[PDB]
């Protein structure tokens, strides 16, 4: 129940990855403003379908998506802290 | 008078009475009725975890239904204007004629980003384009979309009101000389139910933005003075200090950057916070809430911190049975403090709205502007108007938690630059909004009463 | 016992050198910032310099001293003037048997806190030292060793440990030992670490 | 003409726009553009495809 | 008692060089906060050998708490409802240290709930 080193390291890794993903999503949402001229919802939806293989932000985006959609064993009620 | 004269005047005439230390004054009891009842709305499953489109559709449908109810209640058939009768229109292309007409539709604004946010996201992406070009290559107008087009909301009533894109309204205006709709009155969603105000009673302490870091040593002395003040050591007026039934840290307990951080210094700050908690718990109850820069999820519905992340000296409080004295709570929560339903948010919704620059509302980062933003958040019945910035994938399915289903008595948005309170009257009801400032800089502590809802501040220098 | 003492002694020496460099104006005070973490949990909010070269210099010096610890019984940070090479201040840190190889870290940090508080209280009473050609030095007093005589075999290195041993044996030169004013301070009386403090002026 | 003048890798409209004009354009598949152009709702999608092709035609000049 | 307190303060100020607070006297002598302030002021008196820096804080009206630094221009001396000595600092930089305290019987205010073990 008590573990403050490995669990906190896992939290640091997960939070770093989540902040990187949010930054990438914000960058794509700002880049998609050229066409949509919108800022609310459906702008992130229109920007989520950009498959421009000539942009380095796209490969990083799909890598972040693959990383977030995996490693479900660490992201659970038992993250080496048992609760 | 000199400093020695003040000491000679005060300490020589010390009372040293009523300090028995054998029969200490019992703190006033303040309970949280939402501790065991059921269904915490903001408690999600992190293991379960674009999904934003379903939330968009649900918000649109619910808000349109509510605004249509309010309109049919206020713009009921027969409500004639000064000259002619007011008509009802289903689509935005049907409002065309020299006659009044009202319709329901969302709001479309510009909402461009601020330069500092763009610079940050560019410097933290490794390949971000010149995002400023997207705003300069392409302006200032509010429009109304209702699934069938848009019209320009011209006039004066539309300018003296803050708006955010996506919000639906019940515009009632008149087409004048082009495809530009005037505005005479605006409708908001129908008023929500509110629990009756209860009819001996104590107060609660509101603290936010401790920001315990490993570089600033001043933020620990203010915290120690706060620890000594709540225990009744500094003020010595146990007849009034014993009325602070609970303590509510509203987020931002530790300040760090997850870009460059390890487990050691975060553990140092967490042990400092745990020392504070262990020293203050035998005298007062604590309700800890996650923040924007704490070791928790970056989204808005942040789960409680952990049973870990605290020193092993607090293992007796986390055994499960001791929850009334220490309660790790979700980031948004509705505390039912002796019937006074208070909705508390760490303050990311307003801080995410303020990171935009809307080229409207002209006809600047002040306390009144943020209070107006909170009042509009309460008016629109949506805690997070900017969903893509605050919300995360899968907040809920078919029943969104941020769409308010019940108005609270006190609405707290913390981690704000300034402090300010405002009571607003929305459809015969009354909600008291409170803006809690950070404790790192301008270390004020808000004392909120529960018998009359009067907030007073306590500064610590 | 060389198990945990090597970290606590490193932290103590880091705080010692940083406090001496800060309170004597050996480096500009703007390059210092009060902190608690410098890759090690510090016992106080110690002003630690954040210069890239100075940090590495201090770390290498402390590692060399800790390597030679088994024969060193005294460590001094001498403050020499620059207009003329003369020791105007000397802060001696005695290591009399150090209760070395032959423990509730909180107590160790409490003793270090007391020692550093004594050092700060002593340093805060000295007159202000002008910048612009004030500097410092480092002198140790060993029991039985001879440095600088390891490069007499061409010592073809195989890894980083041997290279470090060579460059630490070669980084020291020999030296020798009026109105002196000795002022004793508070040391560390914890079991494994029995340290004593001194000071010299004029 | 761009292949003969400048020496870059892909020679697409987005790559040329970024390497010559320093403009980063999003790219949507032919099915996404079709789904946007057939959306009875979401005027944002129609504006999106219109500005998409308008920028593609303006960058050619 | 004015005898145990003086010895404890002298020890924790000169032998174990550390800033001593009045809450330390509360925890060591099992006394109230007002009596601790009285003892701190009494130790501030009879101080022919003064080798410390007193840290004085004062509580104004409207519930404000300040730490006096200049000791020459005290703002709003008429609104002061209390002014006592907070700590004795031997050094210049205050920067105290806070550790775990077992407040088993030194509490003047207890919460309505009891710890369930
Ligand atoms: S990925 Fe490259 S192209 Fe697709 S949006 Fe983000 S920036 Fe624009």
């Amino acid at each position: 129940e008590k573990r403050s080193t490995t669990t906190l390291s896992f939290l640091i890794k997960k939070l770093k990855r989540q902040k990187e993903y949010q930054t990438l999503k914000t960058v794509c949402r700002t880049c998609s403003y050229r066409y949509t001229s919108d800022a609310g919802i459906e702008n992130d939806h229109i920007a989520s379908k950009c498959n421009s293989y000539d942009c380095p932000v796209f490969y990083s985006r799909v890598k972040a998506e693959r990383y977030l959609r995996d490693n479900q064993s660490v992201q659970r009620e038992e993250a080496l802290i048992s609760l | 008078l000199h400093m020695d004269a003040l000491l000679t005047k005060f300490n020589e005439d010390r009372s040293l009475q009523d300090e028995n230390l054998s029969q200490p004054r019992t703190r006033v009891r303040i309970v949280d009725d939402n501790l065991y009842n059921k269904s915490n709305p903001f408690q999600l499953c992190y293991k379960k975890r674009s999904q934003y489109y379903h939330i968009y559709q649900y918000r649109l449908k619910t808000f349109r239904e509510r605004v249509l109810k309010e309109c049919d209640k206020r713009w009921d058939a027969g409500f004639t204007l000064n000259g002619q009768l007011v008509l009802k229109k289903d689509k935005v292309l049907d409002i065309q004629g020299n006659q009044p007409c009202w319709c329901v539709g969302s709001i479309y604004c510009e909402m461009k980003y601020k330069p500092n946010v763009l610079d940050e996201v560019i410097n933290d992406t490794y390949g971000a384009p010149d995002l400023t070009k997207s705003y300069t290559d392409k302006s200032d107008e509010i429009m109304l979309e209702d699934e069938s087009g848009r019209v320009l909301l011209v006039g004066d009533f539309i300018r003296s009101t803050p708006f955010i894109t996506g919000v639906v309204v019940g515009i009632l205006g008149m087409e004048a000389e082009a495809g530009t709709f005037q505005v005479l009155d605006i409708c908001y969603p129908t008023p929500l139910p509110q629990n009756p105000f209860p009819a001996t009673r104590g107060k609660i302490a509101l603290v936010s933005g401790l920001n315990l870091n490993n570089t600033s040593p001043d933020r620990l002395l203010r915290l120690e003075i706060l620890r000594e003040f709540l225990m009744g050591r500094i003020n010595n007026k146990i007849d009034d200090i014993s009325l602070i039934g609970r303590l509510l840290i509203c987020g931002n307990s530790v300040d760090f950057d997850i870009k460059s951080v390890n487990k050691d210094e975060l553990m140092i700050s967490l042990t400092e916070f745990s020392k504070f908690l262990h020293n203050i718990l035998p005298s007062i109850s604590v309700d800890i809430m996650p923040g924007t820069n704490d070791p928790s999820d970056k989204s808005l519905p942040q789960q409680p911190f952990h049973k870990s992340l605290f020193d092993k000296s607090l293992e007796s409080y986390f055994n499960g049975s001791n929850k009334e004295i220490l309660n790790l709570v979700t980031n948004p929560y509705e505390f039912s403090y002796n019937g006074v339903d208070v909705l508390a948010v760490s303050g990311k919704n307003i801080n995410d709205i303020c990171k935009y620059v809307i080229p409207s509302n002209d006809n600047k980062d002040d306390i009144e502007h943020r209070l107006d933003l909170m009042e509009c958040t309460m008016k629109w019945q949506n805690i997070a108007p900017t969903a893509p910035d605050t919300l995360w994938c899968y907040p809920y399915t078919d029943k969104d938690p941020f769409v308010l289903d019940k108005w609270p008595h006190v609405y707290i948005v913390a981690n704000q630059p300034y402090f300010g309170t405002r009571v607003v009257e929305i459809g015969g009801k009354n909600i008291k909004i409170i803006s809690v400032p950070e404790f790192s800089s301008t270390g004020m502590i808000i004392l909120l009463d529960l018998e009359t809802l009067e907030a007073e501040t306590v500064k610590i220098d | 016992m060389n198990r945990w003492v090597e970290k606590w002694l490193r932290v103590y020496l880091k705080c010692y050198i940083n406090l001496i460099l800060f309170y004597r104006n050996v480096y500009p005070p703007q390059s210092f910032d009060y902190t608690t973490y410098q890759s090690f949990n510090l016992p106080q909010f110690v002003p630690i310099n954040r210069h890239p070269a100075l940090i590495d210099y201090i770390e290498e010096l402390i590692l060399d001293v800790l390597s030679k610890l088994t024969h060193v019984y005294r460590f001094s940070i001498c403050i020499i003037n620059k207009k003329n090479d003369l020791c105007i201040e000397k802060y001696v840190l005695d290591f009399s048997e150090l209760q070395h190889v032959d423990i509730t870290e909180t107590e160790v940090f409490d003793e270090f806190r007391s020692s550093l508080n004594s050092l700060i209280m002593h340093l805060e009473k000295l007159p202000k030292v002008n910048d612009d050609t004030i500097t410092f030095e480092a002198v140790i007093n060993a029991i039985e060793l001879e440095l600088g005589h390891k490069l007499d075999r061409n010592r073809r290195v195989d890894s980083l440990e041997e290279k470090a041993e060579i460059e630490r044996d070669s980084n020291w030169v020999k030296c020798q030992e009026p109105k002196i004013k000795l002022t004793s301070l508070v040391g560390s009386d914890v079991g494994p670490l029995i340290i004593h403090q001194f000071s010299e002026k004029l | 003409a761009l292949r003969s003048d400048v020496n870059l890798t892909q020679y697409t409209i987005e790559s040329a726009a970024f390497n010559i004009l320093h403009k980063r354009l999003p790219h949507f598949s032919f099915e996404s553009l079709t789904n946007m152009w057939n959306a009875k709702k979401s005027t944002t999608e129609l504006k999106t495809v219109l500005n998409y092709w308008l920028s593609r035609a303006q960058i050619n000049i | 008692m004015d005898q145990k307190a003086s010895y404890f303060i002298n020890e924790k100020l000169f032998t174990e060089v550390k800033p001593v607070l009045f809450t330390d006297l509360i925890h060591h002598l099992k006394i109230g906060p007002s009596m601790a302030k009285k003892l701190m002021f009494d130790y501030y008196k009879q101080t022919t050998n003064a080798k410390y820096n007193c840290v004085v804080i004062c509580c104004y009206k409207d519930q404000t708490i300040k730490i006096i630094h200049d000791l020459s221009n005290i703002p709003q001396q008429d609104s002061i409802i209390d002014c006592f000595i907070y700590a004795f600092n031997p050094m210049d930089s205050f920067i105290p240290y806070y550790d775990i305290i077992d407040q088993k019987d030194c509490l003047t205010i207890k919460n309505s709930y009891e710890l369930k073990v």
